[PDB]
């Protein structure tokens, strides 16, 4: 029947959703990431420079 | 019979076929249960 542990086990089960949804966006970010990394990174231009840069500040911040 | 009495033996026999072959068991707080407000956390 219902019971402390059950209630536990909802509240856990609601949460864990959350943890889902963040590894999702790490994995994505880390994603980006990785489309910025292997793909030629020229500085060439100083505006792609800042442009890869300030992405790069983002996503971490993120 | 009186000499069983005192030995225990009618009372022994009478749990057996009273207790140790039933098909049931062998044998209070006011306070709200978990059950009452169970929807709630639902």
């Amino acid at each position: 029947a219902f019971t402390f542990a059950a209630f536990c086990y909802m509240l856990t089960l609601v949460l864990c959703a959350s943890l889902i949804f963040f590894v999702i966006w790490h994995i994505i970010a880390f994603d980006e990431l990785r489309t910025d990394f292997k793909n030629p990174i020229d500085q060439g231009n100083p505006a792609r420079a800042r442009e890869r840069l300030k992405n790069i500040e983002r996503i971490c911040c993120l | 019979v009186l000499k069983l009495s005192e030995q225990g033996v009618l009372d022994k026999l009478k749990s057996k076929w009273w207790y140790d072959k039933g098909e049931c068991g062998s044998k209070k707080t006011s306070a709200l249960s978990l059950s009452n407000v169970a929807g709630v956390f639902y």
